[PDB]
């Protein structure tokens, strides 16, 4: 299964074994603010290999001309926050998961 | 400085395979995320695909999944494989692309149009202005669009009101032309409707002046 | 099955008006919000890709924000350019499908009296075994009509449609035409055939009458 | 109501490819058998192939299985394809349909000729008459059928007998057209025989005039 | 090795005169039988659907049945256009493959007597190194039109083909026309050619015998 963080966050192999658990955790880590503590990675050039741990956070190449570190037109930050509520719907709490 | 272009869009036959174009100025199309959205005449804007980095893509839950995405990196475009057509395919194409969940630079769109059906010759009948002035040509039991009605071969363009088409019950379109014109000019100005249909290959021209006995 | 509704189906304001949309979902989405103005015979542009900020080359006078399935739309001043189809994309964290019918808003115009016209079938279309009739109405606001097809002095429903045009971009009017086809036997059956026409712009209904064979 | 049509035949070269069409009014070509008859000139008709309701076919012993029938529902048409032409391949074709090992209703027909041999033109040689009278055209060397003759822009209707084209030993065609004229008019009124047919491109005008003396 | 011939190859019938056409099978074949009516210059049409039950939009009197291997057909009434090609197809049970060689029946001339005429090849002919002489039969009946030729007093045969014309539609006649070739060199080592034509409505036989054209 893939989609926008299976095959760009924690992919799972094939040849895997063991479980994965979950739970309601919507008065926690929400706030009426807002939270931006937690933080995602949407943009990058291919999937990886699974089992490893990226942190670099270079601007993401999108287009010919080179953007060089500058937030300009087609490059955009590639990081971005979970917006998360105390007043959102049955699919959109934060879940603390542990596999 | 950012602009997207479609092609090989027309007519085709229902069963048929036609491949899509779509190049992308100053964009890698390798890189950014992608989206296609059909609007139906009548209907709004409705997604069809979207391509991932690789080796993934995610299709509508009605189709069974009749696309399948290949893409170059050499000249920079885009390309689709087209099969099992049915009589709901015939809509517009708008070639799109996204980040973050959301679209921002949409194509000029191409037209992709399925005719299950036979391509029947139009019935084209004036109608009489009874004794300013309304006239005009009733257009009837057509099956390609008006391509256009060039009132006097496009000398007159000025209060010509073309009606959109609507669906008879029959499964045909029905369809009226009508320009408004002074009285005085019923009598020394002969008025042509040139309603000629591309798909069918046929061009009539009929007379519009006051009958007599309706 | 996401059964998202938009909701009103349509609305009409003059320039400097008070108006405003609103989207409603079924599920709880979170604070992503979009918006898209369809414009007929062009492409449909972005206006907003945050909840609250603007696109850069959007005027400003856009307001609009939610928090829970409730969102909306709407316009300080009111400018000619801005009616078009308003369409609504929250978020679905998937794949990015959600959207709705839409709500078109059109141009004031200043009112006047419509244009009623008659048209008989032609001689040509009688030898095929039907016959069409056309009320033919240009030139008027606003957009509705009350069109009754009269014949014989009876009532008729459930018997013709009717088609109307954008508004143009030289007067801002409308045109309408109703099509009354019928068979060659139930045409010739009846004597007289007229369509009524009430508007605004009109003190009182006009008819235009015509009789079978009026040579 | 029913009614069929054929198209898409005419010249070609041996061992070409062309497609064959043929759409049934009111019927169901999926579901309905189909069947192929040919009939060369010289000799009856003769039964080509025949459908059966999907992935099976049987042709004749004679050929190697040079047709293949592929049928799409969508159009309500069907196709035919030809390979390894002869000489032996020049026929006409009728579309038919069959139910029960009988045939009931047949197309109007289509023409393919196999031209192993060049295009020969014809040579018209005058057949004076002399003193009732009757005077005509002869035409030889000519290649291949059909040849339409008609005398004085078709003015002349009565009495003109056109024979039919034989095979003479040399592989061309021959034919006669006379007409029985009064002696009266040998001298008054002039004759012309127009020979001319499309696969050639010549049109040829001989003048016969009567002989009193060698 | 399906081996089917029609015997026999031709017949004359009139309109209140007695004709018939036979088929018959090699092998044993079932009660199934058809028979079709194959006109030049349109597609064939049928007869029947069974062994006996007819078509709906064919004349009641065509009659044919059979149980064995000999099948017939016959008309009660004959009619002028009913003067085509007959052709059998019973069954095969597995592809329906039969069919054979057919026969043609055309209307009398009241035993017309022939106008036999002549053509010396032409002079254009002559230069290209073949000549060909043609001996003109037209408004004869029936069959036996005896297109014999002699040059220089002395018979030929194997030298000469001949051709037969389809019935006219007005008078329904025959025209028959033999093309005798030659090579030039044995054109020019004779100088008389002829044809005799000994027909039922000719008392006695006419021959056409040519030294020059006519002169």
């Amino acid at each position: 299964q893939t989609g926008n963080i299976a095959d760009y966050n924690y992919k799972l192999p094939d040849d895997f074994t063991g479980c994965v658990i979950a739970w309601n955790s919507n008065k926690l880590d929400s706030k009426v603010s807002g939270n931006y503590n937690y933080l995602y990675r949407l943009f990058r050039k291919s999937n990886l290999k699974p089992f490893e741990r990226d942190i670099s956070t270079e601007i993401y190449q999108a287009g010919n001309k080179p953007c060089n570190g500058v937030a300009g037109f087609n490059c955009y930050f590639p990081l971005r926050s979970y917006s998360f509520r105390p007043t959102y719907g049955v699919g959109h709490q934060p879940y603390r998961v542990v596999v | 400085e950012v602009q997207l272009v479609e092609s090989g869009g027309g007519l085709i036959q229902p069963g048929g395979s036609l491949r899509l174009s779509c190049a992308a100025s100053g964009l890698t199309v390798s890189s950014n995320y992608m989206h296609w959205v059909r609007q139906a005449p009548g209907k709004g804007l409705e997604w069809v695909s979207v391509l991932y980095a690789g080796g993934s893509a995610f299709y509508a839950d009605s189709v069974k999944g009749r696309f399948t995405i290949s893409r170059n990196n050499s000249k920079n475009t885009l390309y689709l494989q087209m099969n099992s057509l049915r009589a709901e395919d015939t809509a517009i194409y708008y070639c799109a692309r996204g980040l973050g969940d959301y679209l921002d630079s949409w194509g000029q769109g191409t037209l992709v149009t399925v005719s299950s059906a036979s391509t029947k010759g139009p019935s084209v009948f004036p109608l009489a202005p009874s004794s300013t002035a309304a006239l005009g040509c009733l257009v009837k039991d057509y099956f390609p669009e008006p391509v256009t009605v060039s009132w006097n071969s496009g000398a007159l363009t000025s209060g010509v009101h073309t009606f959109p088409a609507v669906l008879q019950s029959s499964g045909l379109y029905s369809l009226s032309s009508v320009v408004t014109v002074p009285s005085s000019s019923l009598g020394t100005q002969t008025y042509i409707c040139n309603v000629n249909h591309k798909p069918s290959n046929t061009k009539v021209d009929k007379k519009v002046e006051p009958k007599s006995c309706d | 099955d996401i059964q998202m509704t938009q909701s009103p189906s349509s609305v009409s304001a003059s320039v400097g008006d008070r108006v405003t949309i609103t989207c409603r979902a079924s599920q709880g989405i979170g604070s992503w919000l979009a918006w898209y103005q369809q414009k007929p015979g062009k492409a449909p542009q972005l206006l907003i890709y945050a909840a609250s900020t603007l696109q850069s080359g959007v005027p400003p006078r856009f307001s609009g924000s939610g928090s829970g399935t409730d969102f909306t739309l709407t316009i300080t001043s009111l400018q000619p350019e801005d009616f078009a189809s308003y369409y609504c994309q929250q978020a679905n964290s998937v794949l990015a499908l959600t959207f709705g019918g839409g709500t078109k808003v059109e141009i004031k115009r200043t009112v006047a009296a419509p244009s009623v016209f008659i048209f008989p079938p032609s001689d040509e279309q009688l030898k095929s075994g039907t016959a069409s009739v056309v009320c033919l109405l240009n030139n008027f606001y606003p957009r509705e009509a009350k069109v009754q097809w009269k014949v014989d002095n009876a009532l008729q429903s459930g018997n013709s449609q009717e088609s109307v045009t954008e508004q143009d971009s030289k007067d801002s009017t409308y045109s309408l035409s109703s099509t009354l086809t019928l068979s060659k036997a139930d045409y010739e059956k009846h004597k007289v055939y007229a369509c009524e026409v009430t508007h605004q712009g009109l003190s009182s209904p006009v008819t235009k009458s015509f009789n079978r064979g009026e040579c």
